[PDB]
RNA sequence: ACGACCAGGGCUACACACGUGCUACAAUGGCGCAUACAAAGAGAAGCGACCUCGCGAGAGCAAGCGGACCUCAUAAAGUGCGUCGUAGUCCGGAUUGGAGUCUGCAACUCGACUCCAUGAAGUCGGAAUCGCUAGUAAUCGUGGAUCAGAAUGCCACGGUG
RNA sequence: CGCGGGGUGGAGCAGCCCGGUAGCUCGUCGGGCUCAUAACCCGAAGGUCGUCGGUUCAAAUCCGGCCCCCGCAACCA
RNA sequence: GAUGUUCAAA
């Protein structure tokens, strides 16, 4: 069922890009600001009317090659096992076994 | 006798007009209000029956009467002559004092209310109702009683018909559905 | 706890249905899956059946209930006892 | 009535949040103060529901203002 | 020594005696001594039960002893009547904050009980 | 339909046992004050100083930094001072009530932290059993990854020894 | 009927005489040791002693009543 | 220094 989870993750990054920069920041700040009153209440209402998948917290970091939820490292964008094999094939630049 | 003085001043003439009686005596009245508690755990814990009796003694001033079982029954594991229930019959001014108290305080104090069944009459004009929680009466202090039991209130009335009985209680402004 | 600045939390569908019932008088229970919504004074004296995974469980709102969440009263798991 | 066996029964004055005061003969022995009476009850043809009365509901309102 | 509260504080360091008093913590002890101005670095001489007279009135502004206990009782009885999950843990002697019951919940459940 | 899209719940339930940790059982210690040092590492949907307010967790304002420069974030036992004077204790912290902060659409189940109050067990642990031969155990702090938020774990680092 | 003995943890057996607050054996339950099992080890629970009175600061203990079992002897309305 | 049975063919 890995493909279905990936199909969802591509929808979540698409919708978040669609909505994060258009309304997410403004609705949060006009709710947070102390000077704003009454409108901060209305702002929360329209926020819940949104799809809710836009939230960046709905996104879960996953390897591109093997779509694996756990073991993901941001810098390589790969799961731990994928990073190890790629490093030995020389695919990852500057990555060597570490001794100290 | 707060609800009594009201009855003989306003209720009597109210029922008199809408029924076209020939005599004031014909107008129905409330004879007695028996309050009944039943403890099926009396055989298990005789102390619980005493506590229930103490609750009824608080609810109504008259001291409670312990009802022994009428006949031995196999299903309920009871034997004849064994104390099982607790009953008080109120017939005097104390009947009116309980009646005015029940409508003014106990019925509002019930948690969720949707009306009292007008249909719940014995068919001889005598209204019988059931109380789910004894704590509704303010007599017993809340959280000062072991368990929340219940009681059964019966309004024996002179009325020979349910229709006469409902109007008598309705005239008192009883909370019918 | 939600921050005081953000105010109380309520769901649009829940609040809209509550206002739709109050204007038309109490008549039927509001069946909702919103356990996150806070108990509000506007919905006191009404039976809101907050959803429990298997089936909604009816709750009658009271004054002491306000200041607590709808789900907080509702059962969320069944564990009668370890013994049969 | 038989002497001694019956609980003591004197008159008490029970007050209400709505302001209605009822003189009732009861065995409480103390003047308790109640919240709901027949007059302030929605079913007893109440015009104003108990929602108007304060309590911890008002305390919730002071903390969260939705005007 | 005695204080406005029902319980009697011990004769020793004043701050410690107040910590022992129910309802008054060490930090609250420092709060009222800041108002009273009585420090332990003053002359130990001329110390009498008469001196705590100022303590009697200032502590009375804080619910303590029986007053706090009444508040705790009303808070828990409400929980029981509410039908809320918080009240139910109180009734069953189980953790009321969400701590794991599987293990390490001895303080709430009590001594170990055989199957 | 052993496919898939959703909302709520569960993986945190709990008579109970075990494994591995943490915090203790104090006085070589607790509390209060004064004062001293690290090394390693991370940062742009990010580190965020300073300043103002809040007991505080924090909020606002906003410098700088793609980094030997700015920012976390400066250490802790240590030393010097006073008190406790051996008591379930100025030990120890569970637990619980009340209130607030922050993340996040939202903290009810089911986050962390702060404050106010509460002060359980524990006065060093049965049979038995584990780790370690030198900067090693022992002890005391610091950072990282994972990460919206969520360490007592984990990968590193230094301190005393 | 007389004399003597016995009844104590689930079971069994001490303790009794000579009153000092009640144990053991085996079983049970939990843990340990062992690759595993037994043995073994540790911890735990269990009756205040057939019952009822008396005595006394105090009773399994001492003296009686009663119940059941057993041994031997006794028994010509 | 107690006890620990067995195992079709390719
Ligand atoms: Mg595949
Ligand atoms: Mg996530
Ligand atoms: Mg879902
Ligand atoms: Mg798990
Ligand atoms: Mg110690
Ligand atoms: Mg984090
Ligand atoms: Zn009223």
């Amino acid at each position: 069922a890995k493909q279905s989870m990936k199909a969802r993750e591509v929808k979540r990054v698409a919708l978040a890009d669609k909505y994060f920069a258009k309304r997410a920041e403004l609705k949060a700040i006009i709710s947070d600001v102390n000077a704003s009153d009454e409108d901060r209440w209305n702002a929360v209402l329209k926020l819940q009317t949104l799809p809710r998948d836009s939230s960046p917290s709905r996104q879960r970091n996953r390897c591109r090659q093997t779509g694996r939820p756990h073991g993901f490292l941001r810098k390589f964008g790969l799961s731990r096992i994928k990073v190890r094999e790629a490093a030995m094939r020389g695919e990852i630049p500057g990555l060597k076994k570490a001794s100290w | 006798a707060k609800l009594h003085d009201y009855y003989k001043d306003e209720v009597v003439k109210k029922l008199m007009t809408e029924f076209n009686y020939n005599s004031v005596m014909q107008v129905p009245r409330v004879e007695k209000i028996t309050l009944n508690m039943g403890v099926g755990e009396a055989i298990a814990d005789k102390k619980l029956l005493d506590n229930a009796a103490a609750d009824l003694a608080a609810i109504s001033g008259q001291k409670p009467l312990i009802t022994k079982a009428r006949k031995s029954v196999a299903g309920f594991k009871i034997r004849q002559g064994y104390p099982i229930g607790c009953k008080v019959t109120l017939r005097g001014e104390r009947m009116w004092e309980f009646f005015e108290r029940l409508i003014t305080i106990a019925v509002p104090r019930i948690r969720d209310f949707r009306g009292l069944s007008a249909k719940s009459f014995d068919g001889r004009g005598n209204y019988s109702m059931g109380v789910r929680e004894q704590i509704i009466f303010p007599e017993i202090d809340y959280d000062k009683v072991d368990r929340v039991r219940g009681l059964d209130i019966t309004i024996t009335t002179t009325a020979k018909s349910d229709e006469e009985g409902r109007a008598l209680l309705a005239a008192f402004d009883f909370p019918f559905r | 706890p939600r921050s005081l600045k953000k105010g109380p939390f309520i769901d649009l569908h829940l609040l809209k249905k509550v206002e739709k019932a109050v204007e038309s008088g109490d008549k039927k229970p509001l069946r909702t899956w919103s356990r996150r919504s806070t108990i509000f004074p506007n919905m006191i004296g009404l039976t809101i059946a907050v959803h429990n995974g298997r089936q909604h469980v009816p709750v009658f709102v009271t004054d002491e209930m306000v200041g607590h969440k709808l789900g907080e009263f509702a059962p969320t798991r069944t564990y009668r006892g370890h013994a049969a | 009535m038989k002497k001694d066996i019956h609980p003591k029964y004197e008159e008490i004055t029970a007050s209400c949040s709505c302001g209605n005061v009822m003189k009732i003969r009861s065995t409480v022995g103390h003047d308790l103060n109640l919240d709901v009476c027949s007059k302030c009850h929605p079913f007893f043809t109440g015009k104003q529901r108990d929602v108007a009365t304060g309590g911890r509901v008002d305390r919730f309102n002071k903390r969260f203002n939705i005007p | 020594a005695r204080i406005a509260g029902i319980n009697i504080p011990d004769h020793k360091h004043a701050v410690i005696a107040l910590t022992s008093i129910y309802g008054v913590g060490k930090t609250r002890s420092k709060a009222i001594l800041a108002a009273a101005g009585i420090a332990e670095d003053v002359k130990i001489s001329e110390l009498s039960e008469g001196q705590i007279d100022t303590l009697r009135d200032e502590v009375a502004k804080f619910v303590v002893e029986g007053d706090l206990r009444r508040e705790i009782s009303m808070s828990i009885k409400r929980l029981m009547d509410l039908g809320c999950y918080r009240g139910l843990r109180h009734r069953r002697g189980l953790p009321v904050r969400g701590q794991r019951t599987k293990t390490n919940a001895r303080t709430r459940k009590g001594p170990r009980k055989p199957i």
